[PDB]
RNA sequence: GCGCGACCCCAGGUCAGGCGGGACUACCGCUGAGUUUAAGCAUAUAAAUAAGCGGAGGAGAAGAAACUUACAAGGAUUCCCCUAGUAACGGCGAGCGAACCGGGAGCAGCCCAGCUUGAGAAUCGGGCGGCUGUGCCGUCCGAAUUGUAGUCUGGAGAGGCGUCCUCAGCGACGGACCGGGCCCAAGUCCCCUGGAAAGGGGCGCCUGGGAGGGUGAGAGCCCCGUCCGGCCCGGACCCUGUCGCCCCACGAGGCGCCGUCAACGAGUCGGGUUGUUUGGGAAUGCAGCCCAAAUCGGGCGGUAGACUCCGUCCAAGGCUAAA
RNA sequence: UUGAAACACGGACCAAGGAGUCUGACAUGCGUGCGAGUCGACGGGUUCUGAAACCUGGGAUGCGCAAGGAAGCUGACGAGC
């Protein structure tokens, strides 16, 4: 961000000094999905299949019940952050199949 | 039997004196070394010393 | 309990007499550390006895950010800007810290100058007798070399006190220092309500 | 750790030293590092290092210095 | 009427090996009270203590951030001071009670798994033989492709290019530290008392030695010792100090650019609930059971919750001195 | 103990031992030193009978120098009888 305002109070309080930009670090790609790993993980999905709750979630996403798709996912996975993401993931799988 | 109030090693063996009070006392001691009557009275045979 | 005294609160209800730590070995601790330092000095001679070079850092936490002290080690950028390779620095007496960051330019500049200042007064013996490879030194240099002791690069904790004299100008006398503080505090606490009234503007208006 | 194919592997020689006898009975394997609270570092784990009992002893000590 | 090959199991007084028990100061793991205090007593406290069951070393444990902070931010672990009898916790009672910052002691960082030998398992054990012998060499069996070696570990890295810049060992003598044996100043001069002179008086001497002890009573000089050091013998050493010969590379590393790649630990994390523990308070750690992940993803920012932004770090494998 | 010579208890005698201490927190008083300061108490340096003594740091460590508020916060404009 822009450096502080030079004043001890208020927005952007603090001591002015030339702010600077930090080069990307390894682990600034941390979590970035990659080709071969995704290739392996997709392939296992057809071989392995779907968990029973993952099957249940899509069914309600197939009816159109977005809320319950999230609400079932949450009681299973535990948190809204993971439940929100898994619903989106099931919705994605649903749109790569029911497209045809 | 055991003694009343057995002595322990966490008695206060060492006592602290202010850095400045130590220096003041050294100054007083040095001055008294320059007084013949006090060097005599403390027991030193100083009777053929020149000065 | 009785007369107007302070409320007693001594924590002596456990078996505290089994964990009494006395300090009768304090003078012996000083001697063992002195012998340890002295023995270490010989086994590292001629390398300096203070250790590797430490960079300037500002302390954390409001109470101390105005004071400079020694940090763990130089960042990778400080090392690379001064042109000291990453894996050579600990071998020539310069500590490294792969974790520290450079958010403000002045700090980075200050620690770069230390590395050149250190490099200027650094001398390196050859790895063998007569071969002189890169980074080595002249025989004259290697005879003038002694074991420097103490703090060969001191760190000034903070800004020296200076009370200059200037002329008090009309703008200076008009400026409201207290008025500035109260209006700037005001803006901080209205930040949400102002942004909300703004935010709802584009939602409705 | 008596097998010569182990004693000549630099990556596993450490397990032959006497300081590693019965690592599991002293809580020093991965599972041991787990139930000892050592998976984590900051506050929320500071009492577990060096050990919970070593931390307790240190906090129990009455330090009566010579000049006090 | 077979003989196969592998898989999983046998039994061997088979070849060669490693295990158990002992000691308690300090260290690591488990289990676990009550007396007592609260002027009664049950949560609490005593105490995450005593007892009980085990496991180590010369130290042990911890250790290289899924850390703190909110700052101009800092930067592994441990210990001391301070923080601080503080924030907090508590029949908010009796009581209990840390951490960050800061200042010191000491400082050091490493290595794996995974896509990446395929013209080629380049790796490793054992028998036997030889030699320079804590190892190296030859050969024959075997382990291992359900994966040994090499690369690589996020700070990166694989590639590509490039003036460049960097790399091999053994002698010889030592210095230090370690143990041991020996050698080393000067009155026992004269008188008195006394069983005994080491006491008194006289006259002398040593002292870088008047620490201590013995010897028939307060002995520097009688003896052993003490000071200053001298000598001779034996070690461990893997630390560095110089002379000698050998000369490091087309392999790897550094550094300059590139942007194409860029792999990173799963009944684990995480959530619920139960019990314990904590100063940790809508839950500090730990453990049972249930549910059970992700890869523009994950863990945190000390009040539970949804969204936008911001700071921060990268768990689920391992080693690591010093204080 | 209100009251003991007591029909209250303890004491046959003698020798030796035998009970308000040490530590931590606080308070008042007194002594010493310095004084808007004051502490060198964890360390470092130096020290040849001394585990002593002596030097050093502190530009902010503790206490004091400013208080009222639960907090966000604000913070003594100069005394007369
Ligand atoms: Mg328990
Ligand atoms: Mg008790
Ligand atoms: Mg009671
Ligand atoms: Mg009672
Ligand atoms: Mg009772
Ligand atoms: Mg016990
Ligand atoms: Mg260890
Ligand atoms: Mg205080
Ligand atoms: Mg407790
Ligand atoms: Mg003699
Ligand atoms: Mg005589
Ligand atoms: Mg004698
Ligand atoms: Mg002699
Ligand atoms: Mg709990
Ligand atoms: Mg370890
Ligand atoms: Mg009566
Ligand atoms: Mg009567
Ligand atoms: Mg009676
Ligand atoms: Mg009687
Ligand atoms: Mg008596
Ligand atoms: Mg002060």
């Amino acid at each position: 961000s822009q450096p502080k305002s030079g004043l001890f109070v208020g927005i952007n309080k603090g001591h002015v000094v030339t702010k600077r930009e930090l080069p990307p670090r390894p682990s600034d790609r941390k979590g970035k999905g990659t080709k071969r790993v995704h290739f392996v993980r997709n392939l296992i999905r057809e071989v392995a299949g779907f968990a029973p709750y993952e099957k249940r979630i899509t069914e309600l996403l197939k009816v159109g019940k977005d809320k319950r798709a999230l609400k079932v996912a949450k009681r299973k996975l535990g948190t809204h952050k993971r439940a929100k993401k898994k619903r989106e993931e099931m919705s994605s799988v649903l749109r790569k199949m029911r497209s045809a | 039997g055991r003694m009343f109030a057995p002595t322990r090693i966490w008695r206060k063996w060492h006592r602290r004196v202010n850095v400045r009070l130590r220096r003041v006392a050294v100054a007083s001691a040095l001055a008294a070394t320059a007084v013949p009557a006090i060097v005599t009275a403390r027991g030193h045979r100083i009777e053929s010393v020149p000065e | 309990v009785k007369h107007n005294n302070v409320i007693p609160n001594g924590h002596f209800k456990k078996h505290w007499q089994n964990y009494v730590k006395t300090w009768f070995n304090q003078p012996a601790r000083k001697q063992r550390r002195r012998i340890a330092r002295q023995k270490k000095a010989v086994k590292i001679f001629p390398r300096p006895t203070s250790g590797p070079l430490r960079p300037i850092v500002q302390c954390q936490t409001r109470k101390y950010n105005m004071k400079a002290r020694a940090g763990r080690g130089f960042t990778l950028e400080e090392l690379k800007s001064a042109g000291i390779p990453k894996k050579l620095a600990p071998t020539i007496g310069i500590s490294v810290d792969h974790r520290r960051k450079n958010r403000s330019l002045e700090g980075m500049q200050s620690n770069i100058q230390r590395l050149k200042t250190y490099k200027a007064k650094l001398v390196i013996f050859p790895r063998r007798a007569r071969k002189v490879k890169a980074g080595d030194s002249t025989p004259e240099e290697l005879a003038n070399a002694t074991q420097v002791q103490g703090d060969y690069m001191p760190i000034a904790r903070g800004e020296k006190r200076s009370v200059e004299v200037v002329k008090v100008t009309e703008e200076m006398k008009e400026f409201k220092a207290y008025g500035k503080l109260r209006v700037e505090r005001m803006n901080q606490r209205q930040l949400g309500a102002r942004q909300k009234k703004a935010a709802e503007a584009e939602k409705e208006e | 750790v008596a097998h010569s194919a182990v004693r000549n592997d630099p990556r596993i020689n450490w397990l032959c030293k006497p300081v590693h006898k019965h690592r599991e009975l002293r809580g020093l394997t991965s599972a041991g590092k787990k139930f000892r609270g050592l998976r984590g570092k900051g506050h929320r784990h500071h009492k577990n290092r060096p050990s919970r009992r070593a931390t307790w002893k240190r906090n129990q000590t009455v330090s009566l210095r010579r000049y006090r």
